[PDB]
C-alpha cells in the first residue's frame, strides 16, 4: 500500500510539531546538597555515586590482591581500614583491608 | 650614544624627548581610529600585538591633555651584535603626563575609565631603532612597569574567580 | 557553504550615550557537522528556546537523547565565552534567544536490499545554532482572557462599515 | 491480558530467566553490591531475600544446601552464605537488600539500579534522606505534637 | 492623613540611602571567599558597597539565587539584598539545611512585618491604627504575632471570620506584588526623624540603639511601608506561599491601653504543606 499523494510541509509540520511529539519539561531536577551538582529526585546523584563507585573499585582491587586467584571468598566478615587506623574489638577476627589514602568524610 | 651617532651622523639627545612625545601621542591617537597602517610606522613589531590584540572588537576613546613635567631620557643602550648586519639602539624616556581613557564593549557599554576626567600617569617608555638599516626610524618598543607602581583604577565589572574544579574521586583541601 | 553565524559576534556597535538604556549583550555560537539528524536535533533546540541558561542546562543534563549532550557542550562554551570575551556580568544572567538546527553536508552510501536491487543511504549531519542574550528570560505570553476576547469581538463589530454604498 | 502475573518475561525464555537471575544473585553474594538494569534487579531482589532465609535455615540442612548449591554457581560462595551472610541477618526477619535507582546507562539509556546486601564492608551509598527535624514545617508540626500530648 | 506620612517617610528613606551611596570611594573592590560544601574556594571580586550576596549567587548559578534565603557573612546572618562592606567569607543558607534556625527566624520576622503592613492599610481613614512591634516569638509556638494599638472607637469591636479573610486576601495581594525586602543600616537620629509620630516606635528604636555598642539600628521597606526590625529578613515577598491571618486576641492587662495581638501562620514555596496538614497548622495558630 503506497501513498497516493505527496504529504505537504503544512500537514507534516502539524504532525511533527504536535505537543505529543514534543519533549516535556522535567520538574524533578534539584540540587544535590552534598556536591551541588544537579540530581533528579528519586535517583541517586550521579557525581556522589561516581565518587562512591571509585572508592568501591579501589577496595575491590585490594580485596582481589589479598585473596589471590579465584574461588577464595573468605568465611569471615571484612573491614576496611585507612591510614592511621587500628582494628577495634569488633574489627578483631575480621579480614583487614588496607588503603594507602585517608578516610573520606562521607565514609563513616 | 656615540655608537648611535656614528651611524646617524646627525642625532641630538636634547631634541629626542619632543620626538618621543609626538610618536607616543600619535600612536595612542590612531588606536582610537584603529588605523594599523600608521601604527606600524610609529610602533615596533614587538609592541604592536601588546597594544592591539585586546583592543579588537571594542572602542577606545584615549585622549591627551597637558603634561605636568617635560619628558627626559633616562637610559641609552645598544645591541651587542647578535646578528650580522643588525644593530639596535634603545632609548628609555620618563613621561609624567595626564591622560583620559574610556574603553567600551562591542555593544558600546563602558568597561573602563571615564571620558572627561583626566588621570595622572608616570611611564617609562623604551624606543628601539634598527641601525645599519636605511629608512629606519625611532618607534615605541616597550613600556617598563615599576614594581612599586600604584595599582590601576578598578574595573566596573564584578568578576568571579572560580575554585578548583574537582573530579568525584578528588578531595578538596 | 556559508558561515554567517560566526561573523555575527564580530559586530561592533558605537558607544552609547549616557541618556540611553543599557544594550543587552548578544552571543552567537554554533557547532558545525554534528553527526546527527537535523530533524531529531530540532526537538532539543525547540525545548530550550525560551529558557534561561541554567534551566536549559538542567533539562539537557537529564535528557536521554544523543544531541542533548552536544547542545549542553555548545551552551557551556557559549556561557564561558559570553563572560570572557563579550563582557557579560554574570554567567547565570543569560537566556536562549535563538535555538535552531540546520542541515549539514552529507554523504551518500549504498544500502543493499534483498535482491539485485538496492537503496541510497544518506549519512546525516547537522549544525546547531544558538543565540544567548544577557538578562532574565522574557515572561511567556499570557493566555487570552474572556475579557480580551470580548474586547476584540466588540472591536470587530465597531469596525464594520456599510459596504458597497455611497 | 496479564492480570496477576508476577514474573517478568526476560532472556531467551523461562530457563534463561532463571539463569540470568542466578548470575546476578551470584554476583551479589560475591560483591555485596551490584549494578544492573532496573527490571532485572527488581526481579532478582525477591530471590536475594529468599536465599538468606535458606541460609538461616542451617548449614546442616540438606534441602537448604541443595538450594544454595543451585543458586550459587561459584561454590566458594556457599560457605560465605551460611557462615557470613546468614549470621549477619540473624536479628532481623527480613529487608536484607537495599535497592536504589541509578542514573541511566550511557550506551543504551537503560534504567539502572544498584542492589546491595545491608551491612556490607563497602563505602556507603549516597542514600536519600528525609528533611531535618529543625526545618520550619517540621518545627510547626513538632509544636502541634507537643500541644496534643499536653492536652492528653 | 496616612498618605502624607508614608510619603514623607519614603522621602527620608530615599535621602538616607542616597547619602550612604554617595560616600562610596569610587567603586572599591572587595575579595569575598565562598566557604561552603558546594563549589568550594571560589572568590568574588566585587564592589565595596554596591554589590550584594544575591549578586554573588548570580555569579554562581540560578539555583543559588532561587534557594538561598540568607547569607552567612563571617558567621553572621546577612540579608540577600543587604550590601556588603568588607572582604569576608560568605556561605548561603537555605530552608533545607541541617540547622536552618536562622532562616526560620528570618522568615518568621519577615511574615510578621508583612502582616503589619497589611493591617495598617486595612482599616478605614476615620479609625486610628498604631503599630507597636513584632515580638520574637519562636516558630515552635505555631503563629507569628504583631502587637497593635487601635482607637478607642473599636474597643468593643471584635473582627469577624470575613475580616480575617480580608486581611488574608490583602496579604496574598502583597505576595503577588513581588516586592524586595529593602534594608537600611542607619544612626539612631535618622530613625527618630522617620518614626517621630509613633511613640511605640520611638521607644523600640531607643532600646535597640541601647543594646548596640553604637546607636546603629536596622530598617526594612517592602513598598511605601517602613518598619524597624529585630534582625535580618528573607530576600523577597514572593517566598511566602501559604499565608493566612489566623486570629486576633486582646491582651489581658488592659489598664492603660488596649493592645491587639494579631496572629498568623505561613510556609514558603520551598516547604509547601498539603491541605490537610495546613488545616491543622491553622487550628493551632488561632490559639
Ligand atoms: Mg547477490
Ligand atoms: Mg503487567
Ligand atoms: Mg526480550
Ligand atoms: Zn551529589
Amino acid at each position: 500500500a503506497a501513498p497516493k499523494n505527496r504529504r505537504t510541509i503544512e500537514v507534516n509540520r502539524c504532525r511533527r510539531r504536535n505537543p505529543q511529539k514534543l519533549i516535556k519539561v522535567k520538574n524533578n531536577i534539584d540540587v544535590c546538597p552534598e556536591c551541588g551538582h544537579l540530581k533528579q529526585k528519586h535517583v541517586l546523584c550521579a557525581y556522589c555515586y561516581e565518587k562512591v563507585c571509585k572508592e568501591t573499585a579501589e577496595i575491590r582491587r585490594q580485596i582481589g590482591k589479598q585473596e589471590g586467584g579465584p574461588f577464595k571468598a573468605p568465611t569471615i566478615e571484612t573491614v576496611v581500614l585507612y591510614t592511621g587506623e587500628t582494628p577495634s574489638e569488633q574489627d578483631q577476627g575480621k579480614r583487614i583491608i588496607e588503603r594507602d589514602r585517608k578516610r573520606p568524610s562521607w565514609f563513616t | 650614544i656615540r655608537r648611535i651617532k656614528d651611524y646617524d651622523a646627525n642625532f641630538k639627545i636634547k631634541d629626542f624627548p619632543e620626538k618621543a612625545k609626538d610618536i607616543f601621542i600619535e600612536a595612542h591617537l590612531c588606536l582610537n581610529n584603529s588605523d594599523h597602517d600608521r601604527l606600524h610606522t610609529l610602533v615596533t613589531e614587538h609592541c604592536f600585538p601588546d597594544m592591539t590584540w585586546d583592543i579588537k572588537y571594542k572602542t577606545v576613546r584615549w585622549s591627551f591633555v597637558e603634561s605636568l613635567e617635560p619628558s627626559h631620557v633616562v637610559q641609552v643602550r645598544c645591541s651587542s651584535m647578535m646578528n650580522q648586519g643588525n644593530v639596535y639602539g634603545q632609548i628609555t624616556v620618563r613621561m609624567h603626563t595626564r591622560q583620559t581613557l574610556a574603553i567600551y564593549d562591542r555593544f558600546g557599554r563602558l568597561m573602563y575609565g571615564q571620558e572627561d576626567v583626566p588621570k595622572d600617569v608616570l611611564e617609562y617608555v623604551v624606543f628601539e631603532k634598527q641601525l645599519t638599516n636605511p629608512y629606519g626610524s625611532w618607534r615605541m618598543h616597550t613600556k617598563i612597569v615599576p614594581p612599586w607602581a600604584p595599582p590601576k583604577q578598578p574595573i566596573l565589572k564584578t568578576v568571579m574567580i572560580p575554585g578548583p574544579q574537582l573530579k568525584p574521586e578528588e578531595e578538596y583541601e | 557553504i556559508s558561515r554567517k553565524w560566526e561573523k555575527k559576534n564580530k559586530i561592533v556597535y558605537p558607544p552609547q550615550l549616557p541618556g540611553e538604556p543599557r544594550r543587552p549583550a548578544e552571543i552567537y555560537h554554533c557547532r558545525r557537522q554534528i553527526k546527527y539528524s537535523k530533524d531529531k536535533m530540532w526537538y532539543l533546540a525547540k525545548l530550550i528556546r525560551g529558557m534561561s541558561i541554567d534551566q536549559a542546562l538542567a533539562q539537557l543534563e537529564f535528557n536521554d537523547k544523543k544531541g542533548a549532550k552536544i547542545i549542553k557542550e555548545v551552551l557551556l562554551e557559549a556561557q564561558d565565552m559570553a563572560v570572557r570575551d563579550h563582557n557579560v556580568e554574570f554567567r547565570s544572567n543569560l537566556y536562549i534567544a535563538e535555538s535552531t538546527s540546520g542541515r549539514g553536508q552529507c554523504l551518500k552510501r549504498i544500502r543493499y536490499h534483498g535482491r539485485g536491487r538496492f537503496g541510497i543511504m544518506e549519512k546525516v549531519y547537522c549544525h546547531y545554532f544558538v543565540k544567548l542574550v544577557e538578562g532574565p528570560p522574557p515572561p511567556p505570553e499570557p493566555p487570552k482572557t474572556a475579557v480580551a476576547h470580548a474586547k476584540e469581538y466588540i472591536q470587530q463589530l465597531r469596525s464594520r462599515t456599510i459596504v458597497h454604498t455611497l | 491480558i496479564s492480570h496477576g502475573r508476577v514474573f517478568r518475561r526476560m532472556g531467551l525464555g523461562p530457563e534463561s530467566r532463571i539463569h540470568l537471575l542466578r548470575n546476578l544473585l551470584t554476583g551479589l553474594v560475591r560483591h555485596e553490591r551490584i549494578e544492573a538494569p532496573w527490571a532485572r534487579v527488581d526481579e532478582m531482589r525477591g530471590y536475594a531475600e529468599k536465599l538468606i532465609d535458606y541460609g538461616k535455615l542451617g548449614d546442616t540442612n540438606e534441602r537448604a544446601m541443595r538450594m544454595a548449591d543451585f543458586w550459587l554457581t561459584e561454590k566458594d560462595l556457599i560457605p560465605k552464605l551460611f557462615q557470613v551472610l546468614a549470621p549477619r541477618y540473624k536479628d532481623q526477619t527480613g529487608g536484607y537488600t537495599r535497592m536504589l535507582q541509578i542514573p541511566n546507562r550511557s550506551l543504551d539509556r537503560a534504567k539502572m539500579a544498584v542492589i546491595e546486601y545491608k551491612g556490607n564492608c563497602l563505602p556507603p551509598l549516597p542514600l536519600p534522606r528525609r528533611d531535618s527535624h529543625l526545618t520550619l514545617l517540621n518545627q510547626l508540626l513538632q509544636g502541634l505534637r507537643q500541644d496534643l500530648r499536653q492536652s492528653q | 492623613s496616612p498618605t502624607e506620612l508614608t510619603e514623607m517617610r519614603n522621602d527620608l528613606f530615599n535621602k538616607e540611602k542616597a547619602r550612604q551611596l554617595s560616600l562610596t570611594p569610587r567603586t572599591e573592590k572587595i575579595e569575598v571567599k565562598h566557604v561552603g560544601k558546594t563549589d568550594p574556594g571560589t572568590v568574588f571580586v566585587m564592589n565595596k558597597n554596591i554589590s550584594t550576596p544575591y549578586s554573588c549567587a548570580m555569579h554562581l548559578s540560578e539555583w543559588y539565587c532561587r534557594k538561598s534565603i540568607l547569607a552567612l557573612v563571617d558567621g553572621q546572618p546577612w540579608d540577600m539584598y543587604k550590601p556588603l562592606t568588607k572582604s569576608c567569607e560568605i556561605k548561603f543558607l537555605t530552608f533545607k539545611d541541617c540547622d536552618p534556625g536562622e532562616v526560620n527566624k528570618a522568615y518568621w520576622r519577615s511574615c510578621a512585618m508583612m502582616m503589619g503592613c497589611v493591617i495598617e492599610r486595612a482599616f478605614k481613614d476615620e479609625y486610628m491604627v498604631n503599630l507597636v512591634r513584632a515580638p520574637e516569638v519562636p516558630v515552635i509556638s505555631g503563629a507569628f504575632c504583631y502587637d497593635v494599638v487601635l482607637d478607642s472607637k473599636l474597643d468593643e469591636w471584635m473582627p469577624t471570620k470575613e475580616n480575617l479573610r480580608s486581611f488574608t486576601k490583602d496579604a496574598h495581594a502583597l505576595i503577588y506584588k513581588d516586592l524586595p525586602f529593602e534594608t537600611l543600616e542607619v544612626e539612631a537620629k535618622v530613625a527618630l526623624e522617620i518614626f517621630q509620630h509613633s511613640k511605640y516606635k520611638v521607644d523600640f528604636i531607643e532600646e535597640k540603639a541601647s543594646q548596640n555598642p553604637e546607636r546603629i539600628v536596622k530598617l526594612h521597606r517592602i513598598g511605601d511601608f517602613i518598619d524597624v526590625s529585630e534582625g535580618p529578613l528573607i530576600p523577597r515577598t514572593s517566598i511566602c506561599f501559604q499565608y493566612e491571618v489566623s486570629a486576633v486576641h486582646n491582651l489581658q492587662p488592659t489598664q492603660p491601653s488596649l493592645i491587639r495581638r494579631f496572629q498568623g501562620v505561613s510556609l514558603p514555596v520551598h516547604l509547601r504543606a498539603h491541605f490537610t496538614i495546613w488545616d491543622k497548622l491553622l487550628e493551632r495558630s488561632r490559639k
